[PDB]
Order: C-alpha cells, then structure tokens, then sequence
RNA sequence: GCCGGGCACUCUAACGGGACUGCCCGCGAAAGCGGGAGGAAGGAGGGGACGACGUCUGGUCAGCAUGGCCCUUACGGCCUGGGCGACACACGUGCUACAAUGCCCACUACAAAGCGAUGCCACCCGGCAACGGGGAGCUAAUCGCAAAAAGGUGGGCCCAGUUCGGAUUGGGGUCUGCAACCCGACCCCAUGAAGCCGGAAUCGCUAGUAAUCGCGGAUCAGCCAUGCCGCGGUGAAUAC
C-alpha cells in the first residue's frame, strides 16, 4: 500500500484521496499538500514517485494514524471504561455517553431495535 | 410550596443566577413578561379589562 | 449540508460563524 | 423632458425615468443587463413599450427599493407602462388590453396562529 | 368543485417564443419554485435540440405535444360490486396537462445525467414517437380499448 | 430648536403636535412641520386559556407613536409661552437644541 | 469545559480537608455534597465519600483518575435493565 | 445626497375619497343571475378582528378566585444533593437527508418586520475559530443587530454509500454562570453511522396558496429552538 499503510484510491485528485486513510481531513489534506508544494488539484496517477515519497513522508511523521490511532483512542476508552467514570460505566453498559435522550432515538449506540 | 415562593423570589438570592421572575399580580412562575412584570394570563386579564396603558388589540 | 457544521451552508443553519463561515 | 409613473409590485417601489434618446435603460446605477443578468424574467419588464412601440424611442433612470428582483421587475414593468400614459394620452387603448396599467394587491398572506404557515396546517393522527 | 367549475389559469406567454404552452411546461419542470433554473434547463435543451437536430426547437417540442396527448383514457366507475373502468374521451385541456406531465416525468426517468440533456433527447423521441412519454400515452390507449364493452357507461 | 413628541394615542398626539406648533407659529416665526416619524410596535401573543389549548391564542399590541416638529427661528416669545402649554396626559416631550 | 482562563474549581471546604489532613498525614473519612469539584492532585489516595442524592460512595482516588470531576465517580441512578 | 438647494419622487403617518349591481345589453313578478363598460380595484376586492341558544356532568381546585374535606415540631418551611434529562421497547409532532433541477469554494446582488444604555455594539488589533483586548456611534427613520438566503458569474466534483448524508465517538479549546459529573451552547482536529426514496396505512394545500428560502421576536445568565408567533424572497399543478 502506498500512503500512509493504505493504498489511497487513484484517479481521484491527490487532496480527496487523502482523506481515504484514517486520520487525515479536509484540513489536514489542503495542510500537507501546504508544506509540500504540491497541487491539491492534480489526480494521484499522475504524481511522480519524487513527489509521492515527499508527500509521503510528511503526513506518516507529523500525524498518528490508521493502526496506532486506533490504538490510543481504543486505550482512551479502555481507561475510562476502568477508572469508573461516568463516561466510563456508558461504553461498558454501551449506552449514549454525551447527554442524549434514550427514551426514544438513541439506535446509533444502542443498535436496531430489540422489539418486546 | 406557594406564598413561601412568591416572596422567596423578591428577597435577593445567595447567588444572582437563581433570579426568577413571578406575575407580580398573581404569582405564576411561568410566562412573565418583562415589560408588564405580568403573567400571559394576567397580561390579558388587565388589558381586557382596559387597565394596561395604550394596550389594544392587534388586527391585521 | 444543512445539519453539517463544517460547510457554509451548515453554520448559517446554526446561525455562527468560524472557518468553515467567516464574518 | 422626462416622464415619470410610479410602479409598485409587492414591497417593491419603482421610480422610472422616461426620456427620449437611444434606447439604453438603467437601474440604480447599472445598465439594465448588468443588474438582471440570468434573470430570464427581466426582459418582459420593458414589455409595454411594445405594447406601444417604443423600444428604441426612450432612455430610462430608474431607481428600486424593496422585495426582490422579479418584484422588482414587475413594479418596472408598471412604471414605464404607467409613464407613457402620460406622455400621450391616446396610449390608454392598446395598453388596458394588456393589463399593463393595472397592479395587482397579490402579497405574502399573514402566517396564522394554529398553522405552520398562513395555511399548511399542522399533522394530524387519529387512532 | 361544488357551486362552479375552476376557472382555467392563463398563463404569461414565455419571452422567448411567446408562446403560453412552453411556459406550462416550465412549470412542470420547476421545482421548488425555482423557474429560473427551470427556465434554462429547458432553454439550454433547445439549444441542445438545435445541435443535434437543424429545425425549430419550438417546432420538435410541439409535435412532440401532439405525440403524448391521449385521446381515450379509462376512468374508474364502481358499479355494483366491482369498480368498472369505464373509458371517456380526455378533454384538449387533461390531454396537454397529461402530456406536459408524462414528458417530464419520462425526461426524469432517462439515464443521461444533466437536466437540459434528459429534457432534449425525450423531446427528441416523443416528436418521432419513440420514448417512454409514448409509452405511457399507448399504454392509457390500449387500456381504453380494451374496456369499449364499458363504453356505455359514460357520464 | 427642536421639540419632540411621543404618546401611546394618536389622536392625542397630533392634537398636541399641532397645537405646539401653532403657538410658535404664533410668536415668531419658523415652523418645520408636524413630521410623523415610524412608530415602534411591541406585540405580545398568549394562548387564551388558563391551561392548555395551544392552538388558540390572543394578540395585543402597543403603539409608541413618534412625532418631531421643528421651531427654527426661535424669538424668546416662545421660550416663555410654550413654558405655559395644556399638553394632556398621556403624551411626553423632549426638547434639545 | 471550565474555562480554562479561570480556575481549576474545587469547593473552598473541601480543599482545606485534604489539606490539612496532608500536614497531619491522611486519612479519615471524608462525607462530601461536592459533586461540582474537579479530584486535584492533592486528594490522591483519600477515600472520599460523594453524595449522589442518596448515599455516600466510598471512591479512592488514583494517580490515573485526576483532571476528572468528583460526581462522574457518584452515579446518579441504578439500573439494573429490564424485564 | 458628501455640501448648497429643493419635498417634486420613494417614504413616514394621520384625515379623506373610492365600489354601490351605480350605467349598458339581457333573462326575471321580484330579490337576483350571465354578459358589457368605466375604473388601481367587481359583484362579500385579499387577509384579519369578531364565535348565537346550547352540546360535550369537555378542560383547568397546579395561574387566580372559591364551598367543603383533610394536615399542624408538619401534607407547613429553610437548605445542600439528586430527580423531572432513566431505556429491553411502542406511538404522536418534527429536523436533517438519501443527492447532479445536486454538493462545495470565490467573487457579486434584491427584502421585511422587529429589536437594542452593566443594551445593540460600527471600526482596529490578537486568534484557524468560537472568542478575547481595545474603541466610536446610538435614550435611536440618525447609530447598531446586518450578511438577507434561495438567486446571478466563474471554477471544482462526475454517478460512486461518493467532495452524497452528518449521526456516533476520541482529542483539544471559547463563553455564560458561584457552579456545566449527572446535565448547556459554540469553535477546531480527527472519527464519517444509518440512509439508494420508504410495508399495511396516512397528512396538508384551491394562488401570491402549496413547495422551497432566509430574517426577527417573545421567554431568556447561557441554553438543549429542529418548537412557537411573525416577516419578506422565489413561486406552481389542478378542480370533468
Ligand atoms: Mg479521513
Ligand atoms: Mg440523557
Ligand atoms: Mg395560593
Ligand atoms: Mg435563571
Ligand atoms: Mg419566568
Ligand atoms: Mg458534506
Ligand atoms: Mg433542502
Ligand atoms: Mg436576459
Ligand atoms: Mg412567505
Ligand atoms: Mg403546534
Ligand atoms: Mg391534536
Ligand atoms: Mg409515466
Ligand atoms: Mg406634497
Ligand atoms: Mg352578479
Ligand atoms: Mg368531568
Ligand atoms: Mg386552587
Ligand atoms: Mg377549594
Ligand atoms: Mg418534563
Ligand atoms: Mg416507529
Ligand atoms: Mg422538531
Ligand atoms: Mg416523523
Ligand atoms: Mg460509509
Ligand atoms: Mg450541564
Ligand atoms: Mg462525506
Ligand atoms: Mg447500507
Ligand atoms: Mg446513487
Ligand atoms: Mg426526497
Ligand atoms: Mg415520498
Ligand atoms: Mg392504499
Ligand atoms: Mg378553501
Ligand atoms: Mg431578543
Ligand atoms: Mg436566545
Ligand atoms: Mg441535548
Ligand atoms: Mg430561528
Ligand atoms: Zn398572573
């Protein structure tokens, strides 16, 4: 795979592409495309392995992602979940943790509806 | 909880968020408006009767 | 657009500004 | 010298300068297709000098304020019609054929209290 | 309803071919109240008729009309215990308001991915009396002949 | 130079908009109109029933009408007489220079 | 969240509990209404019980578990499901 | 319109006029009905205010009033905390969507009604931003809220669970407030769910209406407002 760990789709202009890898917006495609010079409008088939390894190399050293992204926010939750928080005692139980109604809605976390 | 209330809330508080306004004419904690110091109940009790300065009803 | 904070669109919804709805 | 209706469409207000000259036609400030470019309704504005033929005959000034561009447009629309009647009288015939002189009262109605809106009301469920 | 019938709306004539039928349809392409998108959407389809085709754009458009315009229609009728389909003639005004309808919505149903494009090529058809435009006003026809043992039950 | 007139009525305010601006018509000499300026309208809505019953409510309103006329060539004839002047209740003046 | 220009609140009483109990070397009981504190460094290893309305909870306090507030450690309601 | 100068025009806001089947043809015993004219307006001009005797032993002892019945170291009262915000589920009203008659960025237009002296806050500066420090005007047709938005010009996206959609969560900040754990709003980085037009069934609207677009106000420290009361922009289809 290319970059950064993933293959970002080609055909598609190198800024949206970027977007394809977990951890890197909008902002942060337009932000490396900054500090590299390079186009933001240009399809990733046509950038030269010069410039890949460029582009590369900037966003797989400033920023944490895919894998150990994952990994932090897993052991963010993980250690919430064992502390006792309240916030804690939501993602164990697996309910809503931001203050939502649960009466009704609520599906995102809770999951399709188990009818009685 | 009643009188207790009404005049609870014209004693100034231990904090001055927990300011709430009561219908001078009645007590109601809910609907009063600013400008009369009246409730929406009284508000339209006072003005039917002709006893709210310059206030009539809208038509349009 | 018109519940996504992150567009021009989605703050004038919201009635804010920011980045994404500058004044 | 000029010659001056006064045109009204909804909370648009229009005061239109008649004057003979080549035919050029301004809005506050603009050439007349600078300031309705797109707008495929603006060309039935300078409708009544048809109804006349006067398209090359005058020049127009003409200041807007209020409601929109079609709003606009239609006031316009009355005024020009409501300055030639001025300018030569005879132009009554041919004219109130074409409704030109008439503006009509249609306006946004009033939203109502118990409605969404001034007549969509809201959902209603039974059983 | 009731006390008297609707009075028919006359239509402003549109200002590039004063003509009162090609503003209805504008207004059965208009969405949202937004007949100035609505407006160039079938103008820039004329445009697009004009390419393809050499001849009066208001000309395919019209004879395309006449092409979708039903002459028969069935009409329900409960009879007892079922619901005859009784076929009557469509008035000139239902046969324009059907046929302005079914080619917009036939348009809609192309494949071709922009507006003008979709509006074009049906007019494109219907005028030739190919498209699914003909397809509906054949299929209401042959459901009208098909019930003529009805066809004494008019009202 | 300059006087202002407000009340909740109308009637009363172009009664007394008036007859302020006769008296310095009288002793000397500039009157600038009676000019009605926009009135600021407050409107309050409320549901008619002590409970319930949304559907249904009342609407009042509350018309602060503005009036300005301007006595402009002053003459001190006014400055003692309009110190003397039968301006009923429910109407309010500000006078500025 | 608490704005961070201002404080790091903690109730006034509360804070000079823990501290004075520091001094002495901790550590007694400590009944609290203070759900409106944020746990602060200096009350690690305390046994603090928080009121949630209704009881008193025994919460010791770790080096983990600081820039929290004392309440999401006091829950508010039970529930064991349904049916 | 910045100064002279003017109130002509737009306007502001009070007092009038005007519409009455009054005139014409006609059908009619009449009242009226079809048509014609003049006229901005035509046959109740559009909308509003306004709801008969009664019905529902309708609703509200929790706005208030009130008979009576009941309590008196408490069924009264003061406080701190919590609950009213729970969640195997079911229903009502809604918001935002599934996209190209669309989404996004830049530049560029045209409303109305309101609101505002520990109030609205021009403008300048720090900040990606919410906001923060300066600071002018306005008891407001003067100053501010203020950009209206759909629209127009140009450019990008190219039919994809996507540059559609913006829920869910992680991380970081601003503000209001004594205090945002339960339980506020907002800003930013990242995460980017369901959803490809909806089963039986079912709602609204007859014209400046429906549909779509933005703006304000009441309550109000802030706000869970996508609610409500209004306001204009654009603007249909159809009634045999
Ligand atoms: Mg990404
Ligand atoms: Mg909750
Ligand atoms: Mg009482
Ligand atoms: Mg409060
Ligand atoms: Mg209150
Ligand atoms: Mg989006
Ligand atoms: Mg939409
Ligand atoms: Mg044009
Ligand atoms: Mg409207
Ligand atoms: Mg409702
Ligand atoms: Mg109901
Ligand atoms: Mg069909
Ligand atoms: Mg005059
Ligand atoms: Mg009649
Ligand atoms: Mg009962
Ligand atoms: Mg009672
Ligand atoms: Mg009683
Ligand atoms: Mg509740
Ligand atoms: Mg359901
Ligand atoms: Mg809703
Ligand atoms: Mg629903
Ligand atoms: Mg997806
Ligand atoms: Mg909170
Ligand atoms: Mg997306
Ligand atoms: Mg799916
Ligand atoms: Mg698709
Ligand atoms: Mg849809
Ligand atoms: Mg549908
Ligand atoms: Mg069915
Ligand atoms: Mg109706
Ligand atoms: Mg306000
Ligand atoms: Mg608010
Ligand atoms: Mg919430
Ligand atoms: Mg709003
Ligand atoms: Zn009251």
């Amino acid at each position: 795979a290319r970059i950064a760990g993933v293959e970002i789709p080609r055909n598609k202009r190198v800024d949206v592409a970027l977007t394809y890898i977990y951890g890197i917006g909008k902002a942060r495609a337009k932000e490396a495309l900054e500090k590299t010079g390079i186009n933001p409008a240009t399809r990733v088939k046509d950038l030269t392995e010069a410039e890949v390894v460029r582009l590369r190399e900037y966003v797989e050293n400033t920023w944490k992602l895919e894998g150990e992204l994952r990994a932090e926010v897993a052991a963010n939750i993980k250690r919430l979940m064992d502390i006792g928080c309240y916030r804690g005692l939501r993602h164990r139980r697996g309910l809503p943790v931001r203050g939502q109604r649960t009466r009704t809605n609520a599906r995102t976390r809770k999951g399709p509806r188990k009818t009685v | 909880a009643r009188k207790a209330l009404i005049e609870k809330a014209k004693r100034t508080p231990k904090f001055k968020v927990r300011a709430y306004t009561r219908c001078v004419r009645c007590g109601r904690a809910r609907s009063v408006y600013r400008f009369f110091g009246l409730c929406r109940i009284c508000l339209r009790e006072l003005a039917h009767k002709g006893q709210l300065p310059g206030v009539r009803k809208a038509s349009w | 657009g018109k519940g996504d904070r992150r567009t021009r669109r989605g703050k004038i919804w919201r009635g804010t500004y920011g980045k994404y709805r500058p004044r | 010298e000029q010659y001056y209706g006064t045109g009204r469409r909804k909370e648009a207000v229009a005061r239109v300068f008649l004057r003979p000259g080549n035919g050029k036609v301004t809005v506050n400030g603009q050439d007349f297709n600078e300031y309705f470019q797109g707008l495929v309704r603006a060309v039935a504005a300078l409708e009544p000098l048809r109804a006349v033929d006067a398209l090359g005959h005058f020049d127009a000034y003409i200041t807007v304020r209020g409601g929109g561009k079609s709003g606009q447009i239609d006031a316009i629309k009355l005024g020009i019609a409501r300055a030639l009647v001025q300018y030569n009288p005879d132009y009554r015939a041919k004219l109130k054929p074409l409704g030109f002189l008439t503006r009509d009262a249609r306006v946004v109605e009033r939203k109502k209290y118990g409605k969404h809106k001034a007549r969509r009301a809201p959902q209603y469920s039974k059983r | 309803a009731r006390r008297r019938r609707a009075e028919v709306r006359q239509l402003q004539p549109d200002l590039v071919y004063g003509d009162v039928l090609v503003t209805a349809f504008i207004n059965k392409i208009m969405r949202d109240g937004k007949k100035n998108l609505a407006a160039r959407i079938f103008y820039d389809a004329c445009k697009i008729i004009q390419e393809k085709t050499g001849q009066e754009p208001l000309k395919v458009f019209k004879q395309a009309v006449e092409n979708v315009k039903p002459r028969m229609e069935v009409r329900s009728r409960r009879v007892g215990g079922a619901n005859y389909q009784v076929p009557m003639e469509v008035s000139p005004r239902r046969q324009q308001s059907l046929a302005l309808r079914w080619l917009v919505q036939a348009a809609n149903q192309r494949p071709e991915r922009r507006a003008a494009v979709r509006i074009a090529h049906e007019l494109m058809d219907a005028a030739e009396g190919k498209g699914g435009a003909v397809k509906k006003k054949e299929d209401v026809e042959r459901m009208a002949e098909a019930n003529r043992a009805y066809a004494h039950y008019r009202w | 130079i300059r006087i202002k007139l407000r009340g909740f009525d109308h009637k009363t305010l172009d009664a007394s908009a008036q007859k302020i601006v006769e008296a310095a018509r009288r002793s000397g000499a500039q009157v600038s109109g009676p000019i009605p300026l926009p009135t600021r309208v407050r409107r309050f809505t409320v549901i008619r029933g002590p409970f319930k019953h949304k559907d249904s409510r009342e609407h009042f309103e509350l018309r602060t009408h503005n009036r300005l006329v301007d006595i402009i060539n002053p003459n001190r004839k006014t400055i003692e007489q309009l110190m003397t002047l039968d301006l009923p209740t429910g109407v309010e003046i500000e006078i500025k220079t | 969240p608490r704005s961070l220009k201002k404080g790091v609140f903690v109730d006034d009483h509360l804070l000079e509990k823990v501290l004075e109990l520091n001094a002495k070397g901790e550590k007694r009981l400590i009944k609290t209404w203070s759900r409106r504190s944020t746990i602060v460094p200096e009350m690690v290893g305390h046994t603090i019980a928080v009121y949630n309305g209704k009881q008193h909870v025994p919460v010791y306090i770790t080096e983990n578990m600081v820039g929290h507030k004392l309440g999401e450690f006091a829950p508010t309601r039970t529930y064991r499901g349904h049916g």
